[PDB]
């Protein structure tokens, strides 16, 4: 069964890349900025200089994260003032320049379905959140530059320098390199175009249907909230203590008597502190293995073609356009998915005169009485000619071999 | 050169520069980007800059610059083919492993005493 | 992890509450039934202590685990084969790779192929000749303003258009951005005499 039209298909894949650079003070935490609660502190050891390394070494590694997503390009490319790429509207993923940040339509339909008082008691308990290093404008430029190096310059840009190439040859390139030469292409060019614009109509669609479809990095923004909106509630717990604040313990008891209320308390808050700690340092090295796997995932479909089977979305991949996001990234992958599907009566090979014939590209198929050698992925079917096909051996061996003529190319030329 | 988050430093001249971090008390704001070696908030790096002429000792603080900007002249019949290539050795490093540790209770919990041990066995089977 | 173990001794260092931070001196002072109480805030405290230093110990491990499995697979492919994954094996195209041995890790020594030296021309994505289309199987369709190649797509070495290096697809009036020219059949002076 030998495909005889195809269709292009955008989906969409979101990818966490980090998540917020939080960071907690013990002494404001632990402590109502009491001193005695201090000199306790002191007492117990080095826990804040370790809590404040873990969380540091969090931050830290969010940065690496997403600059080393995005930033896998040395030079900072731009798409050409016209924009004839061979037919293929790319004005909901390029950048729109009527906004500030230089953002797109698409990133747009991100930066509001996830929204990322309470914020100030956080602040106020010691528990900041610091901002990340990358801007949403630095990223959104480097989206821009990986979108126009991909158009322009093919994927050389990743290898070496960035040549440029037409996007339609880039397109024949791509269609060569998962099977279907590049004939199909140059024929079908105005097809694939409107099913490519077509395609990205209708995922700019269903991103401005439902916030459900950013099911993932609307839960790294919800479970770091919810992580630290947990812990500030742990302040309100009497922890075995007659009272649950170090300004009303030290109001009514005397420092030998207070001294084991507050020993209760630290220890209880500083446990509750450590719980949130390690909670985040699971959760930033899950982060970290997602990021991994969009830093892959941008080095081999944007930056090239993969081979790989359902890696950059199922189908044949042809190319990506990753997109920002609000702490993540998404990606558009453009795949290859083999429509029509026609039965045929196959052949492993074809005996001429005792001699078997292998097509050395391709499957050997027939209309019903004549015979053709066609590409595997699409139905373009040729005449068997003796280039189509090449020698091995006789024919009394090969297992389901069929007889015909193998045309030869040269008998009318041979002839005279 | 410190930096105060999330203060607008109308509480602790010419010194400051107000980045969307906080102003960072104690640098030199340079339009002049450059390639950063220190991060410090939403687009700013400072780094240390000896200059002979005026303050050989100083701190600069420029907006993070991404790189080169490029302006490849796509046209829809102009190609550009390599005519020569170089081999280039990259190295790159990866751990593989770290120090077989390896911690006992009884040394560590307990001074080698035998109360404390029997403490620790009350404990359960932490260790 | 270095760190981590001296950060575990100094944790040795300090009170937790108990009038003293050595059990030497506490059962050389109280007695059992009043140094039981001193000694379980030391142990609790020294536990808790461990316990997070175990904690970081397994994160930190998990951690390496997955570069070690980031090692592994990059030398199941780069070292012993050739990885078509672009940007796995270092910037450009991938030739060989030869690790070598380090202090608790592995360096790696991509050899990569750089393409240095740039060169614009003016292609064409087929070429008509007697209005049958012409295709290069592999390679692309380049001009040095006059005459027309086929090179290969990463290096440019000129060819002329024989039949060979070319393969027909339907007539040349429905392919976009189709140009003119003689594909010189490598046969004329064959059939010719």
């Amino acid at each position: 069964a030998i495909p005889t039209n195809f269709t292009i298909s955008v989906t969409t894949e979101i990818l966490p890349v980090s998540m917020t650079k939080t960071s907690v003070d013990c002494t404001m935490y632990i402590c109502g900025d009491s001193t005695e609660c201090s000199n306790l502190l002191l007492q117990y050891g080095s826990f804040c200089t370790q809590l404040n390394r873990a969380l540091t070494g969090i931050a830290v590694e969010q940065d690496k994260n997403t600059q080393e997503v995005f930033a896998q390009v040395k030079q900072i490319y731009k798409t050409p003032p016209i924009k004839d790429f061979g037919g293929f509207n790319f004005s909901q993923i390029l950048p729109d320049p009527s906004k500030p940040s230089k953002r797109s339509f698409i990133e747009d339909l991100l930066f509001n379905k996830v929204t990322l008082d309470l914020i100030c008691a956080q602040k106020f308990n010691g528990l900041t959140v610091l901002p990340p290093l990358l801007t949403d404008e630095m990223i959104a430029q480097y989206t821009s530059a990986l979108l126009a190096g991909t158009i322009t310059s093919g994927w050389t840009f990743g290898a070496g320098a960035a040549l440029q190439i037409p996007f339609a040859m880039q397109m024949a390139y791509r269609f060569n390199g998962i099977g279907v030469t590049q004939n199909v292409l140059y024929e079908n060019q105005k097809l694939i175009a409107n099913q490519f614009n077509s395609a990205i109509g209708k995922i700019q669609d269903s991103l401005s249907s439902t916030a459900s479809a950013l099911g993932k990095l609307q839960d790294v923004v919800n479970q770091n909230a919810q992580a630290l909106n947990t812990l500030v509630k742990q302040l309100s717990s009497n922890f075995g203590a007659i009272s649950s604040v170090l300004n009303d313990i030290l109001s009514r008891l005397d420092p030998p008597e207070a001294e084991v209320q507050i020993d209760r308390l630290i220890t209880g808050r500083l446990q509750s502190l450590q719980t949130y700690v390690t909670q985040q340092l699971i959760r930033a090295a899950e982060i970290r293995a997602s990021a991994n796997l969009a830093a892959t995932k941008m080095s081999e479909c944007v930056l090239g073609q993969s081979k790989r089977v359902d890696f950059c979305g199922k189908g044949y991949h042809l190319m990506s356009f990753p997109q920002s996001a609000p702490h993540g990234v998404v990606f558009l992958h453009v795949t290859y998915v083999p429509a029509q599907e026609k039965n045929f009566t196959t052949a492993p090979a074809i005996c001429h005169d005792g001699k078997a014939h292998f097509p050395r590209e391709g499957v050997f198929v027939s209309n019903g009485t004549h015979w053709f050698v066609t590409q595997r992925n699409f139905y373009e079917p040729q005449i068997i000619t003796t280039d189509n096909t090449f020698v091995s051996g006789n024919c009394d061996v090969v297992i389901g071999i069929v007889n015909n003529t193998v045309y030869d190319p040269l008998q009318p030329e041979l002839d005279s | 050169a410190v930096l105060y988050q999330d203060v607008n430093c109308t509480e602790v001249g010419s010194n400051v520069f107000q980045t969307r971090a906080g102003c960072l008390i104690g640098a030199e704001h340079v339009n002049n980007s450059y390639e950063c070696d220190i991060p410090i908030g939403a687009g700013i790096c400072a780094s240390y800059q000896t200059q002979t002429s005026v303050a050989s000792q100083s701190i600069i603080a420029y907006t993070m610059s991404l790189g080169a900007e490029n302006s490849v002249a796509y046209s829809n019949n102009s190609i550009a083919i390599p005519t020569n290539f170089t081999i280039s050795v990259t190295t790159e490093i990866l751990p593989v492993s770290m120090t077989k540790t390896s911690v006992d209770c009884t040394m560590y919990i307990c001074g080698d005493s035998t109360e404390c041990s029997n403490l620790l066995l009350q404990y359960g089977s932490f260790c």
